[PDB]
Protein backbone atom coordinates (compact mmCIF):
# COMPACT_ATOMS: atom_id res chain seq x y z
CA UNK A 1 0.00 0.00 0.00
CA UNK A 2 1.73 3.12 -1.36
CA UNK A 3 2.40 5.54 1.47
CA UNK A 4 5.68 7.35 0.52
CA UNK A 5 7.48 4.56 -2.08
CA UNK A 6 9.40 2.39 0.10
CA UNK A 7 9.09 -1.16 1.13
CA UNK A 8 9.13 -1.21 4.99
CA UNK A 9 6.30 -3.05 7.00
CA UNK A 10 5.40 -5.99 9.17
CA UNK A 11 5.70 -9.17 6.62
CA UNK A 12 4.57 -12.52 6.74
CA UNK A 13 5.86 -15.45 4.51
CA UNK A 14 4.80 -19.13 4.32
CA UNK A 15 6.07 -22.18 2.79
CA UNK A 16 4.88 -23.02 -0.86
CA UNK A 17 6.17 -26.10 -2.20
CA UNK A 18 9.12 -28.34 -0.97
CA UNK A 19 11.57 -30.46 -2.85
CA UNK A 20 13.37 -33.68 -1.17
CA UNK A 21 16.35 -33.53 -3.17
CA UNK A 22 19.25 -34.35 -1.41
CA UNK A 23 21.75 -32.28 -3.24
CA UNK A 24 24.28 -28.99 -1.85
CA UNK A 25 23.91 -26.02 -3.92
CA UNK A 26 26.56 -23.12 -3.33
CA UNK A 27 25.93 -20.46 -5.99
CA UNK A 28 23.39 -18.53 -7.10
CA UNK A 29 22.45 -16.38 -10.52
CA UNK A 30 18.61 -15.12 -11.83
CA UNK A 31 17.29 -14.82 -14.86
CA UNK A 32 16.46 -11.40 -15.58
CA UNK A 33 14.57 -9.59 -18.21
CA UNK A 34 14.67 -6.78 -20.48
CA UNK A 35 12.26 -4.31 -21.84
CA UNK A 36 12.16 -0.43 -22.34
CA UNK A 37 9.92 2.44 -21.18
CA UNK A 38 20.45 -6.09 -24.34
CA UNK A 39 22.14 -4.78 -27.20
CA UNK A 40 18.83 -3.95 -29.00
CA UNK A 41 16.14 -3.95 -26.41
CA UNK A 42 17.29 -2.14 -23.11
CA UNK A 43 16.05 -2.48 -19.53
CA UNK B 1 11.31 -67.64 -21.93
CA UNK B 2 10.22 -65.92 -18.55
CA UNK B 3 9.65 -61.81 -17.59
CA UNK B 4 12.44 -61.65 -14.81
CA UNK B 5 12.74 -58.47 -13.58
CA UNK B 6 16.17 -57.68 -11.61
CA UNK B 7 14.53 -55.64 -8.64
CA UNK B 8 17.74 -53.38 -8.11
CA UNK B 9 16.45 -50.29 -5.79
CA UNK B 10 18.01 -47.10 -4.19
CA UNK B 11 17.98 -47.74 -0.31
CA UNK B 12 18.56 -44.53 2.15
CA UNK B 13 21.76 -42.27 -0.10
CA UNK B 14 18.23 -39.89 -1.12
CA UNK B 15 15.52 -38.58 1.26
CA UNK B 16 12.44 -41.55 0.12
CA UNK B 17 10.00 -41.53 -2.37
CA UNK B 18 8.45 -44.84 -2.78
CA UNK B 19 6.78 -44.83 0.57
CA UNK B 20 -6.79 -45.00 5.99
CA UNK B 21 -9.98 -45.11 7.82
CA UNK B 22 -12.87 -43.97 9.23
CA UNK B 23 -13.74 -40.39 11.57
CA UNK B 24 -14.81 -41.48 14.32
CA UNK B 25 -15.85 -38.02 17.10
CA UNK B 26 -16.37 -37.99 20.81
CA UNK B 27 -14.88 -40.79 21.88
CA UNK B 28 -11.75 -41.35 23.83
CA UNK B 29 -9.73 -43.62 21.17
CA UNK B 30 -6.38 -43.88 19.54
CA UNK B 31 -5.81 -42.41 16.47
CA UNK B 32 -3.19 -41.96 14.12
CA UNK B 33 -2.65 -39.68 11.63
CA UNK B 34 -0.12 -39.13 8.12
CA UNK B 35 2.86 -38.22 10.52
CA UNK B 36 1.57 -37.77 13.84
CA UNK B 37 0.26 -40.57 16.47
CA UNK B 38 -2.17 -40.33 19.65
CA UNK B 39 -4.96 -41.22 22.11
CA UNK B 40 -7.03 -38.61 23.04
CA UNK B 41 -10.73 -37.73 21.99
CA UNK B 42 -11.68 -36.79 18.42
CA UNK B 43 -13.75 -33.68 18.26
CA UNK B 44 -14.78 -31.46 15.47
CA UNK B 45 -13.58 -27.17 16.50
C1 LIG C 1 27.83 -30.66 -0.71
O1 LIG C 1 28.38 -29.32 -0.99
C2 LIG C 1 29.72 -29.29 -1.50
C3 LIG C 1 30.09 -27.84 -1.67
O2 LIG C 1 29.74 -27.37 -2.96
C4 LIG C 1 29.79 -30.08 -2.80
O3 LIG C 1 31.13 -30.06 -3.29
C5 LIG C 1 29.33 -31.51 -2.57
O4 LIG C 1 29.34 -32.24 -3.79
C6 LIG C 1 27.92 -31.54 -1.97
N1 LIG C 1 27.45 -32.91 -1.76
C7 LIG C 1 27.97 -33.82 -0.92
C8 LIG C 1 27.28 -35.15 -0.91
O5 LIG C 1 28.95 -33.60 -0.21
Amino acid sequence: NLVRDLPQGFSALEPLVDLPIGINITRFQTLLALHRSSSGWTA
Amino acid sequence: PYRVVVLSFELLHAPATVCSTNLVKNKCVNFNFNGLTGTGVLTES
